[PDB]
DNA sequence: CATGCACAGGATGTATATATCTGACACGTGCCTGGAGACTAGGGAGTAATCCCCTTGGCGGTTAAAACGCGGGGGACAGCGCGTACGTGCGTTTAAGCGGTGCTAGAGCTGTCTACGACCAATTGAGCGGCCTCGGCACCGGGATTCTCCAGAGGCCT
DNA sequence: AGGCCTCTGGAGAATCCCGGTGCCGAGGCCGCTCAATTGGTCGTAGACAGCTCTAGCACCGCTTAAACGCACGTACGCGCTGTCCCCCGCGTTTTAACCGCCAAGGGGATTACTCCCTAGTCTCCAGGCACGTGTCAGATATATACATCCTGTGCATG
């Protein structure tokens, strides 16, 4: 029953640059860490709030992943190793 | 407890062994190729119920799936997965 | 003898070479599972997460972020530069429909 | 009493004073004598006097005498592009006392004539105007409306045919007191496309459609106890009853009794033999064979190998009948992507793919040893192309008229040729573009390269070298294809005339065909049938000349006209 | 008096389950009505393309001197071939990395 | 006397002529155009017009007809994944 | 002398017009024949109705100019004002048609 | 003695044919049943969306001093708000324009 | 001979047009324009249901279904005014 | 006299090769549930026969875009110089990660019972083809208002 | 003696409204009929209560790899100038769409008639799915040989 605040920080630099590497960025400017940030939180917002509207109709009190894998499908993008 | 759960797991397996004797594979790749196939077989019913639909028909024969498969495959793996349907019809009546 | 040290940008290579080799995940764990747990608590207030989904997500966002990069780089070389600003990212994506 | 003579010059006098140019003839005199009739009963009329016999000095006579008493007023003429400088030219000649202005060319041009010379005030130097189609439906609307129209000549009647033309809707902008409406053929294919002509000249009368359609029955029932003498009787009550309806507003007259000093003329059909070439595009053309004409691996473990699968380590009926027409009109008209830009083949390899060049090149050579004078129709230009280059190349002379060819181009060839001194003796002509209005009584001779799908445009174009003034007997020459799908369209051509000759009068296994049509005419046949001594004038007193051929024979076949 | 039964596989030359495709499509409501002669055909363009699929996989594996597949071969052999990455536009296979590429324009000078 | 050269016309995809090209590119804001994009265009446009009449083509040759319809394309361009309106 | 404007005046005003009207752009025949001849070679002897080519091409006409719009951008990026193929490619590439 | 029969909308309420819509989604085959409240709530939604177009629609239309809204009014009231504009992402109207706009850079100098 | 009929949603689109400007009149590629609009949005929704029954091995559809489709779908603030609309006709409706 | 090229070694960062040892992956049973033979009604769907529409080929004419050609201004590229904002390293800190135990809470089965929703017949009237009639728009033609674009005067200097 | 410019100050060219006739597509009206309604059964999915028992959510401790701050250079980003070719604007003509008009006939829709595939029941039985074991690929440890990147003299200035 706690309570959580200010997680976005958990996403430290190093993780980004990794990131950019594999992807076959050379040299990285000091803006592109806060953009990065934004971005994948608002990615992440539209995948939960679909995956809890799904979930709750059944009622149920547990996501689990085949509702995830059901969420992503929706968008455009298939996801393949967990269900069907 | 021990309530069945269906999967494609032997044919893979078996069709594995058809073509490489001395491979193997691990679950995980298992998982992949059983919903790779089912992603497949939901895309082609799905545009055959359709098809049939717009015409006013009411069965699905095997001209619908032909002419539906000629829709998705691009381009070269469409005329031999046509070719290999026909040999199966044809063989399968005159047995 | 002076300390032997590179010259800038070959460790970089060196970097970009390992990386795409292997397949691991890049992202922690834990961070990850409390910023996932975080932002679900406006929509409903209990809920219980099963162990599995969170990989799900995690691999569904690691997947774009890194075609977001690789299309952010293309873009970044069109003016004749070689480092990535927040413009190239904004381009790309207003390209991609998204905004 | 005065001879016929100086009773015709004393009427004329006292009818049509400024009329100088030349004497009237009798019929001419009458037909004046109707329409003025006409014009005080307030009725308006067709005029249908076949062709050739001279409407045009007729409604110039008659226009002549309307403003002998001073009745000026605006007059207004329609005809095709090609006839408008043979109108002024007439009046020019015979009543040089009167002005005219030939209202046609572009915007600016209109505007600077309609601001020099139509004032807009009628006064007695006011012009009669002369027009074409497309300019007086084009500014119908907002320049022609603004004039009170006294009286209308609507050269070409037949082009009213359909009842939802255009042209007729637009005219109604315009008010008109009076309506005249000239042509040579009144009757149409079908009895449909006559009532157009009718509603537009009299709307007071020929109102309800469908009581026209009713009032003649061609039911065609089985021949019933009520019925066996019916399939007669009704025929004629329904032909007596058109006659009498139609009676009292049509004029109508015959060359054959008018002006027997004319020398006559015949048609004549000749047949050609496809060659074993377009036998061969038949054939290819039947199987859908025609482009044909003019043109597995196996990977390790035995399975198919995908094409183009890379091979590299890892790591690191629709239109049959037009397609035969072409063909039986000449092969190269098919094949023409072959060559593109390139050149036709040689001179030589051209005559001897198509049998009918064939026989006209052999038919040719032959008419010119007597200084004999041809013109060639056609309905395709690109047809006409070939035998241009033909003719170029063997160094002849030729003249050309088309759609393409401007009005000042047209004017002048007909003019130079029909120069005595000139030495051209080839004129080409498109069915459609020159085979209306034009004089060309120069040459003597006629051939039609196809025939159309409708008999009464050939009429008009056979009649271009066979008119007042002609001095000759004449020959028309129709070629045909053997054996071929040539036939089938001429002979559905001819079954729409019987009905023509059943309405209007001329006042107010193989069967024999199998036998003649596939001989080929040879020539000493062909060097026999050229003679025309038959058709010349006879003498007074004298006997009648003997019949040259038989009317028929192997390859050839005269055409009698129904009666 | 019964006939020993004969699957249906077995007599199409398939290897596929013939039955279970049939089942499954009446099950699904795609329509009123199913043809005797569909299933057959589905199951063997099925069987055709996991051939495909496991052919060019298994090339790819033994390559690098192993035996056994794992995702990240089955991630080189769809994204090298041509039709099938084209078929698979929209698909993340978990666990496949991405290929080997590098901008020609950061390589270092070649002086 | 005509010449011996037969008449010519201009290939089909050139119909598509420079002014037609501007007029577009100006209803999308453009205001300098270089010399070489009228080469690219046509090539975008054959290329896009393909992908189109064969899904028409095909569905016209399953219903057994001879003529294609508006249905047809329409229904080519929906499954594509671009939707039009007005002429269902 | 004549009045004559400076360069890059009249180009304005014709974007100023041209996002106006509704109207087509491209000639009618020229695209019925290039229709007819594509699709000639998957197939012989088809018919088309009237409203099939319209629809193909009030089609086409959006996308060519949805692709010209979305390739604007990319120029003034590079501190340009003209538009070179370099864009086009680029445009697409990110696209993702190809 | 049957009594006089009301049709289902006007028992409802609503303006969009109830019957109609419980017809086309029974023989559509969507589910193997349908029950009894479904129409009703489709119809209201049908009904609220077509009046929210409507208005902005004529509200244009009205603007521009003219009487009858043709397919350029139903453009500009569409693509001039955020939500109906992502709702209709990817559809295309026939003889629709473009909203106007010209970057800033290609202005003029102030001169 | 006219026995071909065809059905559209033109009558029921022109009377929701008067209750909210009472002078304004529509064109007739408008109206088909509108036509096409309503069957598009019918079938995502009912689209989107079907599935979404299926998914819980439930059989029918039931009016939960379309109001769970309805709030996946629209966007923003158009989900909740279609809610209660819907929620306050089939209320009405089942009273009487 | 401050440049441009050739080599020397010489420190680092990969891929050789050999040896240990887990814990998945492969193979066996023993049932069951679901697939496979016979039999019986029904009605989609195949196949003639027939209208009437709407498509396919070609000529005539006009006239408003299309093609060429010429001047000239400005935007696209090279070059050079200045000065930050990043990229290799080295210590110091902080938080993942692994490895064991407890609990409940909540997800799965099993057995009832009932309101809900398919099907049939008999009814009407709400919804669709035709067909007029008139105003909103659609030309025209003519006078305003905006907006560019270039030459001369004099601020304030040099 | 000579600039560099605002600021006019016109002068020419493009939309823009304002009034006046013409026209044909939208809005009611009518007639007709086939598709919703209204009662009635009948069997069933689907609530509802009562039980197992798996796993997710905490807690504790401990090693110990990643984070996190510095303090240097340096190579890239950015701005300012020149030069030169290329695209835009405006005049003359030539070329091909737009209609207008002629003919014909293929293929799209209906309407009857008949039959042979599919659905829905029963038996009957064997193929695929949890539990259960047993080896050997592949993940780690270590010795090191080789390849690659970097700077400091060498040469040639002449
Ligand atoms: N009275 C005449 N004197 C001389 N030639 C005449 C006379 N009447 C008619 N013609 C000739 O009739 C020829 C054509 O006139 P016309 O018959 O009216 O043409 P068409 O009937 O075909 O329309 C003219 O060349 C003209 O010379
Ligand atoms: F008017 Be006529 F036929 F020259």
């Amino acid at each position: 029953r706690k309570v959580l605040r200010d997680n976005i920080q958990g996403i430290t630099k190093p993780a980004i640059r990794r990131l950019a590497r594999r992807g076959g960025v050379k040299r990285i400017s000091g803006l592109i860490y806060e953009e990065t940030r934004g971005v994948l939180k608002v990615f992440l917002e539209n995948v939960i709030r679909d995956a809890v509207t799904y979930t709750e109709h059944a009622k149920r009190k547990t996501v689990t992943a085949m509702d995830v894998v059901y969420a992503l499908k929706r968008q455009g993008r298939t996801l393949y190793g967990f269900g069907g | 407890r021990k309530t069945r759960k269906e999967s494609y797991a032997i044919y893979v397996y078996k069709v594995l062994k058809q073509v490489h004797p001395d491979t193997g594979i691990s679950s995980k790749a298992m998982s992949i190729m059983n919903s790779f196939v089912n992603d497949v077989f939901e895309r082609i019913a799905g545009e055959a119920s359709r098809l049939a639909h717009y015409n006013k028909r009411s069965t699905i024969t095997s001209r619908e799936i032909q002419t539906a498969v000629r829709l998705l495959l691009p381009g070269e793996l469409a005329k031999h997965a046509v070719s290999e349907g026909t040999k199966a019809v044809t063989k399968y009546t005159s047995a | 003898k002076k300390p032997h040290r590179y010259r800038p940008g070959t460790v970089a290579l060196r970097e970009i070479r390992r990386y795409q080799k292997s397949t691991e995940l890049l992202i922690r764990k834990l961070p990850f599972q409390r910023l996932v747990r975080e932002i679900a608590q406006d929509f409903k207030t209990d809920l219980r997460f099963q162990s599995s989904a969170v990989m799900a997500l995690q691999e569904a966002s690691e997947a774009y972020l890194v075609a977001l990069f690789e299309d952010t780089n293309l873009c970044a070389i069109h003016a004749k530069r070689v480092t990535i600003m927040p413009k190239d990212i904004q381009l790309a994506r207003r390209i991609r429909g998204e905004r | 009493d005065l001879t016929e003579e100086e009773t015709v010059i004393k009427l004329q006098n006292e009818l049509c004073p400024l009329l100088t140019g030349g004497q009237l003839k009798s019929y001419q005199l009458k037909g004046v004598k109707w329409l003025i009739s006409l014009w005080q009963n307030g009725l308006n009329g067709i005029l249908a006097d076949q062709m050739g016999l001279g409407k045009t000095i007729q409604t110039i006579g008659f226009l002549s005498h309307l403003k002998g008493n001073g009745l000026d007023g605006p007059y207004l003429v329609i005809a095709p592009l090609s006839t408008l400088s043979n109108w002024f030219n007439e009046i020019a000649r015979f009543t040089p006392s009167i002005n005219a202005i030939i209202y046609h060319g572009d915007k600016n041009q209109r505007d600077e004539l309609r601001r020099k010379h139509m004032p807009k005030t009628v006064g007695p130097k006011f012009p009669i105007v002369i027009t074409s189609y497309e300019v007086a439906m084009n500014d119908a609307k907002r320049i022609l409306r603004h004039y009170p129209w006294k009286y209308v000549v609507i050269d070409e009647g037949h082009r009213l045919k359909n009842h939802k033309c255009k042209l007729l809707r637009e005219l109604k902008h315009l008010k008109m007191d009076n309506k005249l409406l000239l042509t040579g053929t009144p009757l149409q294919n079908n009895l449909s496309e006559l009532w157009s002509l009718l509603n537009f000249i009299l709307p007071d009368i020929f109102t309800s459609h469908d009581e026209f359609e009713s009032w003649f029955d061609f039911s065609e029932k089985n021949k019933n106890e009520a019925t066996k003498e019916e399939e007669e009787k009704r025929r004629a009550q329904v032909v007596s009853k058109l006659h009498g309806i139609l009676r009292p507003f049509i004029l109508r007259r015959m060359k054959c009794d008018v002006e027997l000093s004319l020398p006559r003329k015949k048609e004549i059909i000749m047949y050609a033999t496809m060659t074993d070439h377009q036998k061969k595009f038949q054939e290819h053309l039947v199987n859908n064979t025609l482009e044909a004409h003019l043109g597995i691996e196996l990977s390790p473990t035995g399975r198919p190998k995908r094409r183009t699968r890379k091979s590299i380590n890892y790591s690191k009926l629709n239109n049959l009948v037009i397609q035969l027409r072409k063909n039986c009109n000449h092969p190269d008209l098919l094949q023409g992507q072959i060559d593109g830009s390139y050149l036709y083949p040689p001179v030589e390899e051209i005559v001897g793919q198509c049998g009918k060049f064939r026989l006209l090149e052999r038919l040719l050579v032959r008419l010119f040893a007597n200084n004999h004078k041809v013109l060639i129709f056609s309905q395709w230009t690109k047809l006409l192309d070939i035998m241009d280059y033909y003719f170029s190349e063997k160094g002849f002379e030729v003249c050309r008229i088309d759609g393409s060819v401007k009005l000042d181009e047209r004017r002048r060839q007909i003019k130079d040729f029909s120069d005595e001194k000139s030495s051209c003796s080839i004129f080409l002509l498109s069915t459609r573009a020159g085979g209306l209005g034009i004089n060309l009584t120069a040459a003597d001779t006629c051939i039609l390269y196809d025939s159309d799908w409708n008999p009464q445009m050939d009429l008009q174009a056979m009649d271009r070298c066979h008119r007042i003034g002609q001095t000759k007997p004449v020959h028309v020459y129709r070629l045909s294809t053997a054996q071929s799908i040539e036939t089938r369209v001429l002979k559905r051509a001819y079954s729409k005339l019987k009905l023509e000759h059943v309405v209007i009068g001329q006042g107010q296994d193989e069967t024999a065909e199998d036998k003649l049509i596939q001989t080929d005419i040879s020539d000493a046949d062909l060097d026999r049938l050229l003679d025309r001594s038959d058709l010349t004038i006879t003498a007074p007193g004298e006997t009648q000349a003997a019949e040259a051929f038989p009317v028929k024979g192997p390859g050839w076949e005269v055409v009698l006209p129904s009666s | 008096t019964r006939a020993k039964a004969k699957t249906r596989s077995s007599r199409a030359g398939l290897q596929f389950p013939v039955g279970r495709v049939h089942r499954l499509l009446r099950k699904g409501n795609y329509a009123e009505r199913v043809g005797a002669g569909a299933p057959v055909y589905l199951a063997a363009v099925l069987e055709y393309l996991t051939a495909e699929i496991l052919e060019l996989a298994g090339n790819a594996a033994r390559d690098n001197k192993k035996t056994r597949i794992i995702p990240r071969h089955l991630q080189l052999a769809v994204r090298n071939d041509e039709e099938l990455n084209k078929l698979l536009g929209r698909v993340t296979i978990a666990q496949g990395g991405v290929l080997p590429n590098i901008q020609s324009v950061l390589l270092p000078k070649k002086t």
